[PDB]
């Protein structure tokens, strides 16, 4: 039993710490590093990253909010909270009472399934082709930033960036795509320095910072045929100027037959097969990525060819809109318009990395309604309108598993005692009234973050995703089933 | 660059004062503060680069000797040459000129005005005092917050009594009986505390400013920092 | 005072005033230690009286500007 | 049953009392008729001066309390350049005046919350309480008066008459007409030893170090002409070895 209390301390020593980090009115936080430095940010996540641990039960945590991270934006400390409340909340039953671990970890995954159809059930339905409703939506993540005056322009950044990656689809033979989205690779921004953020626009395609080979290239063409090649053009390793030119001429010269209008190397370009494509009215562009390809035959369609002898003759240009060699902010471009491409632009680095992190956290909360058309009350209405729904279940439950069922309604409360307790209002007062609230009254009444007293959220809506209540909870019973899980403690090699 | 001494007595007949072994960084102010151009080759020289100065005196010390540019038609450049036997006394004044320098020159660059010796603060102090109660639209729990402020400014007028000497709550009695009598009536008085005699002053015949850009971030930049000394839940401190 | 460390701050004061003595004068090395010396000894009196220490300097400079004139 | 009883407190009331001990130091330098500051570094330097930003930059603070404070004065010479002393004595004496609201109970955030809403009240009365001042050049003897504030408080107030004409004129000499900005590089400070502060003088042009040495030298010229020259006018040496 000496390990199973290590668990629950080290599990609470370190969710303790971040309890007041939830919600606008968050109280700041110091950290005294051993170096003379101290930390002023509140963010829970700069926090207990710079934070030194020793029990296994506190890394178990931080890597749980570094995954919870990458699909949602916000909510970080209420994830810790909720998953490191149900450990506390099972110490006595666990110790004290004598429980059996198994039997918790049982009833948590039937308290799992009732505790996602109760969110079902206050949600609300919400329009995504709607443009003016997905403001209000990142506008959670807008607020209280720099961004709060290009908001109108962020938001047009944001909803175009999914809706190319975005298909929408159904029927009963192949199943529900459910609204696949990849962030990461297709939606991954590109910071350029200058310009203005009101001019920034959604580039649909793919970009490269690689300069043309010649000064003086055609700025658009009509019809850009695009080829795709591995090896580069070069002379072969088994009067010799005369063979190096004469074998660089015939490899272009294979290319040549089909007449491209845009020459793509993998490789470098050696000089000589530079002034051979010059004349033949075509660009080329050196030291391409083989990562690129991928995306670029997608955007182009040209078939991905290792030898310059085994192009095949479905290589067309079709499916390109232009070529540009303009240049942007003393920077040479390309433009080659599933997949776009974003453009950021501001008046300084600075400016380019806050938007950065502003940015991916704003569409974090788009992405979330496109997984499913529901919305759930902030503010502490879901997590105590589901407490208040497992008390009323307990009819049935009679039998053992009861014990450690009661431990996750008590559990439920303290997402919305923190707020309160940030508030200054009285913690037992408020929470007595906010749970009759809901036996009686609507469950969409929530608590105020600024002011601290009962309303109800019509005046304030504060409407947040269902997939940041669903991965709160999902993730609380796995973690409170992991360190359930592990009842000894043994070290070395 | 260099003089020969061999020169040095063929300048002597003419009365011509010669230089040598000057600093890279005075040459460039000179081409501002006289206006001619410098001269790179002697065969390039004309009558027209050399420039106009006023009295020059070369001052005799045994250790140094000086060399005065001064007196142009528009040199628009200044120096300031501060004087003291000991390390500290050429310590004191320097800090004294850099931060006099930039609070002449900030009543220039902004054009409003504040008067010192506490005028600033005593009159805020009180006016949010009363104005809290006329209003009433803020909440019955921010009125702690609105009177601890109100109480926290009133130090600066007993802390510079404090170091006189002075009773710090007698002259606090003398100040608000003046703000009574001057509001009923209807005019406008300022009212300061005066360190030398110990009673109050007027700021304007007194002639005791200060700049608007110092106060200004000082009230908000004060407010801000000490309100996340409070904000602060716990310490932790990692690595000892 | 040159073939002495001189360490404390108080002490320092007197030391760097009596270099200034060394110049312009090669007379008064003395006088300006016994002098200085004395100044803050009867200033003792007026310091356990509750008197400042501001106070005590501005008395000094209203004082000194007499007996300059009058020598 | 684990426990939860109290946030306890006690942080806060550590960081307060590190905040007293602060202020009680630094506010004896406020004002003219405050007292000066000695700093030591052990290799025999002292430094007297009574700013603030300048004082907290020789010593090391241990308490991580007290270096928000030290840090909020950096930002404040860099913008404001004044009153670095007595910011920091607002940020002190706040927290004595709500200790006695935070052992009643009263929530921190309300307190916060209050100063915030008295803050912007306070910036409606500033603009009230504002006099705008004149660009015209006729200000010189008001001036006069503005630059005693800075002055008398970092000396003595025996030498600030003598360094009352420097700096009042050194600024509006640079000063260009017709409402325009000014450059506080253009004015050199400089120093030397082995003179009375008393002797100090203002500077109109720029000054030389190094200066000739021979006993024919002129020793006043009314008028001279100004000649830069790059040429060496001593004994050279033939380009060429020989």
């Amino acid at each position: 039993r000496q390990a199973q209390i290590s668990n629950i301390t080290a599990a609470k020593a370190v969710a303790d710490v971040i309890r007041t980090c939830l919600g606008p009115k968050a109280m700041l936080k110091m950290l005294l590093d051993p170096m003379g430095g101290l930390v002023l940010t509140n963010d829970g996540h700069a926090i207990l990253r710079e934070i030194d641990v020793a029990h296994p039960a506190a890394k178990s945590m931080l890597e749980l909010s570094r995954t919870q991270d990458e699909e949602v934006g916000d909510g970080t400390t209420t994830v810790i909270i909720l998953a490191g409340e149900i450990l506390a909340q099972c110490a006595p039953y666990l110790i004290e009472k004598n429980i059996h671990p198994v039997i918790i970890i049982q009833a948590l995954k039937k308290a799992l399934t009732d505790a996602l159809e109760v969110i079902k059930q206050v949600s609300k339905p919400v329009d995504v082709e709607n443009d003016a409703a997905m403001k209000k939506l990142i506008q959670a993540s807008i607020g209280t930033k720099y961004v709060i005056h290009w908001s109108e322009k962020m938001c047009e950044l944001a909803l175009d960036a999914v809706k190319t990656v975005r298909k929408d689809l159904g029927q009963t033979v192949e199943g529900e795509p459910n609204f696949e989205i990849d962030i990461k690779r297709y939606v991954r921004v590109e910071k350029i320095p200058g310009g203005d953020v009101l001019d920034s626009r959604v580039l649909k395609g793919v970009l490269l910072n690689k300069d043309v080979v010649h000064p003086k290239m055609s700025r658009h063409i009509e019809n850009p045929r695009v080829v795709l090649l591995d090896c580069p053009l070069e002379y072969k390793k088994g009067r010799i100027l005369q063979i190096e030119e004469e074998q660089v001429q015939l490899m272009c010269e294979q290319i040549l037959a089909v007449r491209p209008t845009l020459v793509i190397t993998e490789k470098g370009v050696s000089d000589l097969a530079q002034h051979y494509l010059l004349k033949g009215g075509c660009s080329v562009l050196r030291r391409v990525k083989k990562s690129d390809n991928n995306r670029i035959a997608r955007v182009t369609g040209a078939t991905i060819v290792n030898r310059v002898e085994d192009l095949k003759e479905s290589d067309v240009g079709t499916n390109c809109g232009l070529f540009k060699v303009e240049m942007i902010g003393d920077e040479y471009f390309s433009f080659l318009d599933k997949a776009c491409t974003i453009m950021l632009r501001g008046g300084s680095k600075d400016i380019l990395n806050e938007i950065d992190r502003n940015l991916q956290d704003a569409m974090a909360v788009a992405r979330n309604v496109m997984l499913s058309p529901s919305l759930s009350p902030g503010g502490g209405a879901t997590e105590m309108a589901v407490s208040v729904k497992l008390a009323e279940k307990a009819k049935q439950l009679e039998g053992i598993q009861q014990w450690p069922y009661q431990a996750v309604a008590d559990a439920m409360e303290c997402i919305p005692r923190t707020l309160i307790q940030n508030a200054g209002g009285d913690p037992i007062r408020l929470l007595s009234q906010l749970r009759a609230k809901h036996a009686q009254g609507n469950f969409t009444t929530g608590i105020d973050g600024d002011k601290g007293k009962i309303v109800d959220m019509v005046s304030y809506g504060i409407w947040e995703p269902e997939v940041i209540k669903q991965q709160s909870v999902k993730t609380a019973i796995e973690s409170a089933c992991l360190l359930l899980r592990v009842d000894d403690i043994v070290s070395g090699v | 660059k260099g003089i020969d001494p061999m020169s040095l007595d063929v300048f002597a007949k003419h009365n011509i004062l010669a230089l040598r072994r000057a600093k890279r960084r005075n040459m460039e102010r000179l081409q501002l503060v006289t206006g001619g151009e410098a001269q790179n080759s002697v065969e390039d020289l004309s009558p027209q680069i050399l420039g106009f100065s006023g009295l020059v005196y070369q001052e005799t010390i045994g250790e140094e000797k000086f060399t005065y540019v001064t007196e142009n038609t528009d040199p628009k450049s200044c120096t300031i040459l501060i004087k003291g036997s000991t390390h500290y006394a050429l310590a004191q004044t320097k800090d004294a000129v850099r931060d006099g320098l930039r609070a002449v020159a900030n009543v220039l660059k902004d054009k409003n005005i504040i008067p010192g010796a506490g005028a600033f603060y005593i009159a805020l102090s009180r006016y949010l005092r009363s104005a809290n109660m006329n209003k009433l639209g803020a909440k019955g729990k921010t009125k702690t917050g609105i009177e601890a402020f109100a109480e926290a400014l009133l130090v600066i007028p007993k802390t510079l009594v404090k170091n006189s000497g002075f009773d710090p709550l007698d002259v606090l009695a003398m100040v608000e009986d003046e703000l009574d009598d001057a509001q009923d009536s209807d005019e406008t008085r300022y009212v300061g505390v005066d360190l030398n005699i110990g009673d109050s002053c007027d700021p304007t015949i007194e002639g005791i400013w200060d700049s608007y850009r110092v106060l200004r971030n000082a009230i908000t930049g004060a407010t801000g920092i000490a309100s996340n000394l409070l904000l602060c839940d716990e310490l932790l401190r990692a690595g000892r | 005072l040159r073939e002495l460390d001189i360490v404390h701050p108080a002490v320092k004061v007197l030391v760097m005033a009596t270099e200034q003595q060394k110049i312009d004068m090669g007379d008064g090395t003395n006088l300006v230690m016994i002098l200085a010396g004395e100044l803050l000894n009867v200033s003792e009196k007026l310091i356990s009286m509750g008197l400042s220490a501001v106070e005590i300097i501005q008395g000094y400079n209203m004082a000194r500007k007499f007996t300059l004139k009058e020598l | 049953p684990k426990a939860e009883s109290l946030r306890r407190d006690a942080a806060l009331k550590v960081n307060v009392t590190s905040a007293e001990g602060l202020q009680s130091v630094l506010e004896t330098n406020l004002g003219p008729k405050g007292t000066l500051k000695m700093l030591v570094d052990g290799a025999g330097n002292i430094k007297l001066t009574k700013d603030g930003k300048v004082l907290l930059t020789e010593m090391q603070i241990q308490s991580p309390t007290a270096v928000l404070i030290a840090r909020a004065a950096a930002a404040q010479d860099e913008i404001t350049g004044d009153g670095t002393t007595t910011v920091v004595c607002l940020v002190g004496e706040l927290l004595r005046q709500a200790h006695r609201f935070i052992q009643e109970g009263v929530h921190p955030r309300i307190i916060t919350d209050g100063f915030e809403i008295a803050r912007k009240e306070s910036m409606k009365f500033l603009d009230e309480f504002k006099i705008s001042k004149t660009n015209l050049s006729n200000d010189r003897e008001f001036l006069l008066q503005v630059a005693r504030s800075s002055l008398l408080t970092k000396v003595d107030a025996d030498l600030t008459e003598v360094l009352t004409p420097i700096v009042t004129d050194a600024v509006l000499s640079v000063y260009d007409a017709q409402a325009d900005n000014l450059d506080l590089h253009m004015v050199e400070i400089m120093q030397m030893q082995h003179l009375s502060p008393k002797d100090t003088t203002f500077i109109k042009g720029l000054v030389l170090d190094h200066g000739g040495r021979h006993p024919d030298m002129p020793t006043r010229v009314k008028n001279a002409y100004v000649l830069i020259l790059n040429v060496s006018l001593e004994y050279e040496k033939t380009e060429v070895n020989s």
